[PDB]
């Protein structure tokens, strides 16, 4: 679960919701879903104050787990228009709001956490690349020509332009052999 | 040291646990709750309704899922698991799996 | 588009033919025809590419000899400066 | 040898680290992670036995150098300005703690990161930071100060955002590269009106005729404003941005993702007591200033028991020491607006040292935890970092100020001469009262919840920690390096406070000159106490007495042995009357 | 000119590699021409110059 | 540590490597923009040496 | 939201050279980025008046004046340093229009 | 230039030497630190030769031998300014001219 | 310039931890609503030292 | 962390080791500090110092401070 509930400008309502539902917009959830994730919701919540507190006392944690399980398992029987589920779902989520802490442990594993995204991954393109055949072999010819198409120079990586006319070595014989051979034969 | 040539990602068996080892644990933990019957007939092929699992000890039963292998599982991936095996395999698959 | 030529005369391309073979036989009737170059550049084996691969002493020599003439260009100017031909040196310097 | 004492090799052995460290930084690819370890670890170790060696010469025995490295640029028509540096016992103070500081740091930060892919440029920074700070406290002339003010923010800006690829941490980062910016405009606008006063740059001269213009005022576009007063205001601007005191404050808790040896260096001295240095740098001005001894004790006070109250209810141990050095911080500048200039080094020295320590030992316990620094989900630590728990015990004992410790003497020294003519005193004095007792809430809290509660963690910390094929004789959750290095910083901070206190707090007095000619009547109360004064002082005795017993006997929870806690609190209670009775009166 | 020529057309003859190998290929007096020339030329203008803006030929020394 | 492996035994251990530059090692192309800078600095610092130090 | 599916693009001259960088590989690009990169030059009022309200009247307003600010800042610090004799803000002329170090030399 | 300073009398500076106090006086500058001295040059011969021969070995088994390049043009570069700033007619701290 | 612009996580340029206060109005009203009792303790420490 | 590869192509310092690193670590050092040396040299020409215990300073001698005369 993306733990951005601070990272991005929501308003209280949208964090509360988030904080209750795993969505923005419960109104969109069944009812056993909601009934289901606010159960999981406070759960985690006295968990995280009654468990893994201050001076925790598990006697305490056990009664009122054993107290929240009794109303949630009222709260699943009941029907969606009911005025008494909606004033349970009040009673919870007020109870979320007054254990909200500014200071809130996110587990690791969540997408926005403290240490999320420390390192970048290189994938098989990074991987594999390699434009002048150090580490991989590099052909003469630049590519293997695929039919229906013209055999063509890879453009390179570096296009500078700032090129001077061929060089030779000095002193080249560039005579015209051939011609003067067929020439000197006829 | 790395072998100076090109070498890509391996993706081995694609399971960062022991998918025996996650079964075998989730299993155990299954069996722990007061309103499974018996230990014995939980398969990764059972329904969470078969063994007798409504949603409040589903949601009860995977907060201490997520406690003992060291991860948080997002509300959705939870609905979306039907059998044993679709929580074994998420969870053997999950990359911060201890 | 690039427009230079590759076939260079004033040195061979270090390459080597042993990779990528072809197959010039045992062909079916359905596959492609074989390439016909395959040579692969070759490296010194003594080439780092995450460093230059200076060997040379030119520029030290160069930066040392600029140094030196500097030097000695300064003397001649302080000399010329305190209108001797050469520095008189003092028994003893002192902090500034 | 009297070449040595007429020729510092310091500049000699810090010029070799920062080549060491620039060079590493630009040829890091023919020093592998060894390479890079050994050589900086050569260069600093050099760096920090001859400063060791010319401690005792600027401390005890009057010598202090003026070192020129040439003429450096041309700042006016006509005007040439050099590189100076001035190593004297202002300098020498904060450079010392800097350099003992970090070379532990850096023996400490290859056992952190152990495996981590970028420890060398973790290392080079660290290194980079250090530099730039100690060249920022031996300064000669203001450009040279400038120049370090800005190298070490800019130097502590990738220390902070070292995880680069996240741009969380890039927001953080770009929180206090703000507030050093507002902190360059102020020391650059101060310096710009003192050169169009005095005409020089140069600090010694600046602290020899700034009397002659106290006199003096500047047209601004309506006010006439006195000199002293602007410059002062200024200064003491940007001294507040860097020391993190109370509403520029907000920068310092949001760098606390840095890795923690950047943070060990950055909360204890560095960059925190940079502001401090300041105030230490240019004394006469501010003696000679009204805003200086009107806004010092107020708005130290202020930051001192917001720090220590706010410390006490953290819960991350990151957050827990961060307020702790703001709470410090403002001790530190009510200690400055005492008067007494020997107080103020006393405690940077303690402070620093005692907090970069706890950093450490917080540190390897973080990392036990896999970066999880809210102790709500640590607990019974105590068996698998012994060495972490009783050298924390250690360190909070001295931090936290507890009685019969030497943190006990900078608290007593601070309250010893606190001027009471102030006209907010009331508020001043309650303020570093409630300031003062926080710190045995928060040492305790750590302390407690870390290593000796309930176990709160994840089961698979403490069960993979103790497996049965893990136990051998190399068996351990720390490194070696570590525990020598934490070990050896004791040692030697035990030793320099020590020999500190000796050469201040003795009936002979033998510290050198501070260069101040404001002299006032502290040490009287420190030489020739009177009986109000140490009833007066009882009285903050007996209420940290009575906040110890209550941190040490209130239950909060349900428990199987609190019928004994009571009785046990009982017989405490009776035992010590009678203990009393019996010591005082017959035998 | 002639130096920043020669040096032009000397170190313009491709990459690192051939380079290197058409430096090996050379014979020595031609490697020892141009490695040295060009810097004899830059260097004897540099000197000129320097020449130039120092007054040595004044008589009241001494 | 408990299951540490050596740089030799560990496969995912770096040496140094990476091109410097973008520049193609074997480039065919008698380009001198390199020596056109290189000839600036050279010249630069000459110019310092012989003319403005003293 | 949708993605766009009409906005600004990237435009070239006819007959242009293409950049053939890094071995010419251009990838598609994301609307909504695209969009952002076009919409501020492209960005119009709508009615007579509309900026004056738009965002904070006073803020607007204190921006729009700034300039009379600084410029009776300048004057009362002029007067400032005509009491005191100071540097006033004027074209000082001392060097009689002689420049700074300039050749003044004649031939024949 | 003027003393700056209260006059002193001729008794009271021989009181002074009776009393066991000495005269301050600046210190002239020792071999190593003096540019114009034979050992200063003997040194920098010295270094010299041994940045080639190590230059030499770095070559030969792949270490970086810039720094050692920087030591040879370091002799003749330090010796300019050692040397160029002793000339200079400013006071410092040191000695008077 | 909001946003702290990412391919991957993109951020809000300010975090906002403390949400259960709506605004900066609540946020100032709480702070001084808490602080009085800082306030009365301070009172009580001054009253206790100035009359011993 | 646990270790991933980088592309071969890529000079970037992640989990670098050079084996060469005692000879690389010889020839940055030595020379540094020879570097280091003729600065310190060349800096203790312009470097001051207060008299030494025992001495004090002659209020006309040359190296006292001086006033100007207008
Ligand atoms: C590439 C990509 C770059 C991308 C950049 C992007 C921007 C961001 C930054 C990225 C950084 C990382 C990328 C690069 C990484 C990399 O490649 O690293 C490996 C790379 C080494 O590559 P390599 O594979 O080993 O190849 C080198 C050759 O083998 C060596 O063979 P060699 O033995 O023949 O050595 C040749 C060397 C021999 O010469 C020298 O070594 C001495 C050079 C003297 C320079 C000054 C000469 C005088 C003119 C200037 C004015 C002086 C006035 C007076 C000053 C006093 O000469 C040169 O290299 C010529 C360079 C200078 C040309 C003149 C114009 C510039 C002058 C200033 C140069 C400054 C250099 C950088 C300094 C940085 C720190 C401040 O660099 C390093 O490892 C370190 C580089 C820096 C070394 C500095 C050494 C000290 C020099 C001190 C000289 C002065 C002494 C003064 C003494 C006291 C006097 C009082
Ligand atoms: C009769 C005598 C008359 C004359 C008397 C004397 C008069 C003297 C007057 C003064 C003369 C001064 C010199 C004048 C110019 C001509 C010199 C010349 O042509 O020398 C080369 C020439 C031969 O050179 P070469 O062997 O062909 O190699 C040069 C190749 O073109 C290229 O070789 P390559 O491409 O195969 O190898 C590349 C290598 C070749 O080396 C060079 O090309 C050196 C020049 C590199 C320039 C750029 C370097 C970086 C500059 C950085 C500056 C500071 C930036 C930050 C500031 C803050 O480059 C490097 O190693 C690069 C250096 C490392 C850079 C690392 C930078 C890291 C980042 C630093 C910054 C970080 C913070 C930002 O020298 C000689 O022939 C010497 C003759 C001696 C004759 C003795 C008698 C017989
Ligand atoms: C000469 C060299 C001396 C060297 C001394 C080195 C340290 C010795 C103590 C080692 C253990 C320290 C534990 C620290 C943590 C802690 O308190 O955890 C709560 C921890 C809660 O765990 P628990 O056992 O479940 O508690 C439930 C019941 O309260 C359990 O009740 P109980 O029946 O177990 O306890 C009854 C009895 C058990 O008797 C013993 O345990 C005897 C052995 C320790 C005797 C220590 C001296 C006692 C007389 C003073 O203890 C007492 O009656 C203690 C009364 C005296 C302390 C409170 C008033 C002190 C006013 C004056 C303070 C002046 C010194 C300031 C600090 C100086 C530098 C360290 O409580 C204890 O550990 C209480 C026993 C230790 C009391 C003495 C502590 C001395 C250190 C100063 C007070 C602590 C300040 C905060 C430090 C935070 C860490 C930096
Ligand atoms: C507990 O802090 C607080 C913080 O954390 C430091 C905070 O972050 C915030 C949150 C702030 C913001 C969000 C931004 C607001 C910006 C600010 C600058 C607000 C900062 C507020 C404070 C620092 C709190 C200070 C205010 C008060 C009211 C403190 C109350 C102190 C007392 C009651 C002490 C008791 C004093 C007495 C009894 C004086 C009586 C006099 C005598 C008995 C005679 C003897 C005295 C004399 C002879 C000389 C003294 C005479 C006078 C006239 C001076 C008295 C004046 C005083 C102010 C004491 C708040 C609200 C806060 O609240
Ligand atoms: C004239 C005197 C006026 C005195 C005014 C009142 C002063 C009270 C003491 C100073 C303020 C302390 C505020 C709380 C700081 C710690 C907060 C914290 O984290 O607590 C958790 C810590 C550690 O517990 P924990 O964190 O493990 O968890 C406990 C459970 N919770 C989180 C719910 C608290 O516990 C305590 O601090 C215990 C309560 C301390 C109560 C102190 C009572 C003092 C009574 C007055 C004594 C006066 C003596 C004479 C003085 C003369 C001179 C003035
Ligand atoms: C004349 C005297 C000049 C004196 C000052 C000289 C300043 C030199 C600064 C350093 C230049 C090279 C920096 C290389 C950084 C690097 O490679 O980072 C790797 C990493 C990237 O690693 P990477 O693995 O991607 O790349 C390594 C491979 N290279 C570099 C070849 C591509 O870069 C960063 O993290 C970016 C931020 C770097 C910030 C560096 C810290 C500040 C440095 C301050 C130096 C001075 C401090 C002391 C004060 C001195 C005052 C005089
Ligand atoms: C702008 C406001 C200008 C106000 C008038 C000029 C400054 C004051 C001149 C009179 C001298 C004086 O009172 O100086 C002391 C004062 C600091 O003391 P203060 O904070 O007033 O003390 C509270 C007393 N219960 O000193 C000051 O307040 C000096 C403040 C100088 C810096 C002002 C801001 C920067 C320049 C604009
Ligand atoms: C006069 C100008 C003074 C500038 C410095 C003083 C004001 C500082 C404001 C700090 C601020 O708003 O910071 C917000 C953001 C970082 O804040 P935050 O989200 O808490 O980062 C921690 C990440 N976990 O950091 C930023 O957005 C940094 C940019 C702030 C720009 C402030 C502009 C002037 C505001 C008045
Ligand atoms: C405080 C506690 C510090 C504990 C440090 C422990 C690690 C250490 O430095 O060990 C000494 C080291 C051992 O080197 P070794 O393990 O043999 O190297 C394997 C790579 N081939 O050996 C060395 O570090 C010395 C090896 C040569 C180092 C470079 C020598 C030339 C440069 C000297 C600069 C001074």
């Amino acid at each position: 679960s993306k733990a951005y509930y601070f990272v991005k400008n929501f308003s209280w309502a949208e964090v509360s919701n988030l904080l209750c539902y795993g969505t923005k917009y419960p109104t969109v959830l069944n009812h056993q879903q909601k009934v289901t994730r606010l159960y999981r919701a406070t759960l985690r919540r006295v968990y995280a104050h009654q468990v893994e507190g201050y001076k925790t006392d598990f006697k305490q944690y056990n009664e009122n787990i054993t107290d929240i399980g009794k109303d949630f398992n009222k709260m699943l029987a009941l029907k969606p228009e009911s005025l008494e589920l909606q004033a349970y779902f009040k009673k919870y989520e007020d109870l979320q709001e007054e254990l909200f802490d500014p200071a809130m442990i996110i587990d690791e594993s969540r997408p926005y956490a403290a240490s999320s995204g420390r390192y970048y991954i290189f994938d098989d393109y990074l991987l594999k690349f390699d434009p002048f055949g150090f580490y991989s072999p590099k052909l003469l010819s630049e590519n293997r020509p695929e039919e229906a198409m013209p055999f063509y120079e890879d453009y390179p990586q570096n296009d500078s332009h700032w090129n001077l006319w061929e060089q030779f070595p000095e002193d080249f014989e560039d005579s015209n052999a051939e011609r003067e051979a067929i020439l000197k034969s006829n | 040291y790395a072998p100076q040539k090109v070498v890509l990602r391996n993706e081995k068996s694609g399971y960062y646990a022991n998918p025996d080892d996650v079964a075998r644990r989730l299993i155990r933990l299954i069996s722990l709750h007061d309103k499974v019957q018996n230990p014995s007939a939980i398969t990764l092929k059972s329904t969470w309704s078969e063994i007798g699992v409504d949603p409040l000890s589903y949601v009860e039963i995977m907060l201490e899922a997520e406690n003992e292998f060291y991860i948080e599982l997002a509300d959705e991936d939870l609905e979306r698991f039907r059998t044993v095996e679709d929580a074994v395999e998420f969870i053997a698959r999950n990359f911060f799996t201890n | 588009r690039q427009n230079f030529a590759k076939n260079i005369t004033t040195t061979d391309i270090p390459k080597d033919s042993h990779h990528f073979a072809a197959k010039r036989s045992g062909f079916t009737q359905t596959e492609q025809a074989p390439f016909a170059y395959n040579d692969v550049y070759q490296y010194p084996k003594d080439y780092k590419p995450w460093n230059y691969n200076y060997k040379g002493n030119g520029v030290l020599l160069a930066l040392f000899l600029g140094s030196a003439f500097s030097l000695v260009a300064y003397e001649r100017s302080y000399a010329s400066k305190t209108g001797r031909y050469q520095r008189k040196v003092q028994q003893n310097y002192y902090q500034i | 040898l009297d070449f040595l004492n007429e020729y510092p090799i310091i500049l000699l052995t810090g010029l070799l680290f920062l080549f060491t460290t620039i060079f590493s930084l630009i040829c890091l690819s023919y020093l592998g992670l060894y390479g890079v370890f050994i050589l900086n670890l050569a260069s600093i170790l050099l760096f920090w036995l001859s400063m060791l060696y010319y401690f005792n010469l600027i401390v005890s025995e009057n010598y202090y150098y003026y070192i020129s490295l040439g003429k450096w640029m041309y700042l006016s028509n006509g005007f040439r300005v050099s590189f100076d540096l001035l190593i004297d016992l202002t300098s020498i103070s904060f450079s010392f703690l800097t350099l003992t500081i970090g070379v532990f740091v850096y023996i400490y930060t290859f056992s952190y990161f152990r495996y981590e892919p970028l420890v060398e440029r973790l290392i080079l920074f660290l290194n980079s930071f250090m530099i730039s700070m100690i060249l920022l406290v031996s300064s000669g002339n203001f450009i040279v100060l400038f120049l370090g003010w800005e190298l070490i923010g800019l130097t502590s800006f990738f220390l902070i955002n070292f995880w680069s690829t996240r741009v969380g941490t890039l927001k953080a980062a770009f929180k206090a590269f703000s507030f050093n910016k507002l902190s360059d405009l102020f020391l650059f606008f101060a310096i710009l009106i003192i050169f169009s006063t005095t005409y020089n740059l140069d600090i010694l001269s600046f602290n020899n005729q700034i009397y002659l213009y106290e006199s003096y005022n500047i047209d601004m576009f309506y006010w006439s404003i006195n000199l002293i007063e602007i410059i002062s205001f200024f200064f003491i601007s940007c001294a507040f941005i860097k020391s993190a005191q109370f509403g520029a404050h907000i920068w310092l808790p949001d760098s606390m993702e840095a890795p923690v040896p950047a943070s060990a260096l950055i909360h204890s001295a560095t960059l925190v007591s940079a502001g401090i240095y300041l105030l230490l740098r240019l004394s006469p001005l501010f003696e000679l200033s009204k805003y200086a001894y009107f806004i010092l004790p107020l708005i130290g006070s202020v930051t001192a028991f917001y720090g220590g109250l706010v410390s006490a209810f953290q819960s991350d141990t990151k957050k827990t020491l961060a307020y702790s050095t703001i709470s410090h911080c403002g001790f530190l500048m009510v200690s400055y607006s005492t008067g007494v200039l020997e107080f103020v080094i006393l405690y940077l020295y303690v402070h620093g040292f005692f907090k970069a320590a706890t950093f450490l030992c917080v540190g390897n316990v973080n990392r036990f935890n896999r970066n999880i620094q809210d102790f709500k989900r640590m607990g019974g630590f105590y068996k698998y970092l012994p060495f972490e728990c009783l050298a924390s015990f250690v360190c909070m004992i001295n931090l936290s100020g507890l009685p019969l410790t030497l943190g006990f003497y900078i608290k007593h020294l601070l309250f010893i001469g606190l001027v009471e003519s102030y006209t907010l005193y009331p508020l001043i004095f309650s303020s570093l009262i409630l300031g003062a007792i926080a710190g045995v809430f928060y040492s305790y809290r750590l302390f407690y919840s870390i290593f000796f509660d309930t176990k709160k963690g994840k089961k698979a910390i403490y069960l993979q920690a103790s497996r049965i094929i893990l136990n051998s004789k190399f068996y351990s959750n720390t490194s070696l390096a570590s525990n020598l290095s934490i070990t050896f910083l004791v040692l030697i901070s035990y030793t320099v406070i020590l020999y500190l206190y000796c050469t201040t707090l003795n009936n002979y007095y033998s510290l050198s000159d501070l260069k101040s000619i404001y002299i006032n009547n502290a040490y009287s109360y420190f030489y020739k106490p009177d009986y109000n004064f140490l009833n007066a002082v009882s009285i903050l005795n007996w209420f940290v007495i009575i906040l110890l017993i209550s941190v040490i006997y209130l239950n909060w929870r349900w428990s199987y042995y609190y019928t004994k806690s009571i009785d046990s609190l009982s017989k405490f209670i009776l035992f010590s009357f009678f203990f009393f009775i019996f010591s005082k009166y017959i035998l | 000119v002639v130096g920043v020529l020669v040096y032009i057309f000397f170190n313009s003859v491709g990459g690192m590699i051939i380079r290197s190998r058409i430096k090996a290929a050379q014979p020595n007096p031609n490697q020892v021409k141009v490695l040295v020339m060009p810097f004899v030329a830059l260097g004897v203008s540099l000197v000129i110059s320097r020449a130039g803006i120092n007054g040595d030929d004044f008589g009241y020394k001494g | 540590d408990a299951y540490y492996h050596d740089d030799t035994h560990e496969g995912l251990m770096n040496e140094p490597h990476g091109y410097l530059t973008m520049d193609d090692p074997m480039d065919l192309r008698p380009n001198y923009e390199k020596s056109a800078l290189e000839l600036l600095f050279l010249v630069s610092g000459g110019a310092i040496l012989a003319l403005m130090l003293g | 939201a949708a993605p766009p599916a009409a906005f600004f693009l990237y435009f070239f001259v006819p007959d242009n050279f293409p950049s053939a960088q890094s071995g010419f590989r251009t990838a598609s690009r994301n609307p909504f980025q695209v969009q952002f990169v076009f919409a501020y030059d492209n960005w119009e009022y709508k009615y007579c008046g509309q900026w004056w309200s738009m965002g904070s009247l006073a803020v607007n307003v204190l921006f729009f004046v700034v300039p009379l600010f600084l410029w009776l800042i300048l004057q009362t610090q002029s007067d400032q340093s005509s009491n005191r004799d100071d540097n006033s803000l004027t074209f000082y002329f001392s060097n009689a229009g002689f420049f700074f170090f300039q050749i003044y030399t004649n031939t024949g | 230039m003027q003393n700056a300073y209260p006059e002193i009398t001729d008794q009271h500076r021989e009181f002074l030497k009776k009393q066991g106090l000495k005269v301050y006086e600046p210190k002239p500058l020792p071999d190593q630190i003096n540019p114009f001295s034979k050992t200063y040059w003997i040194t920098n011969a010295f270094i010299i030769g041994v940045s080639f021969l190590a230059r030499r070995h770095a070559l030969k088994v792949g270490a970086p031998r810039i720094f050692w390049s920087g030591c040879i043009v370091g002799v003749p570069l330090a010796a300019i300014i050692s040397r160029g700033k002793s000339d200079q007619l400013d006071e410092l701290v040191g000695a008077r001219k | 310039n909001m946003w702290m612009y990412d391919q991957v996580y993109p951020e809000y340029v300010i975090s906002y931890n403390e949400i259960h206060l709506v605004d900066q109005w609540k946020g100032l009203k709480e702070s001084f609503s808490q602080s009085a009792y800082w306030w009365a303790m301070m009172a009580m420490v001054f009253g206790f030292y100035f009359i011993n | 962390f646990q270790k991933y590869p980088i592309p071969r192509y890529l000079h970037v310092g992640q989990w670098i080791v050079n084996k060469n690193w005692k000879w690389n670590t010889f020839h940055m050092f030595f020379p540094t500090a020879i570097l280091c040396f003729m600065v310190w040299r060349n800096s203790m020409i312009s470097t001051a110092k207060p008299p030494n215990y025992g001495e004090y300073v002659d209020p006309q001698s040359p190296v006292a401070p001086k006033a100007i005369k207008y």
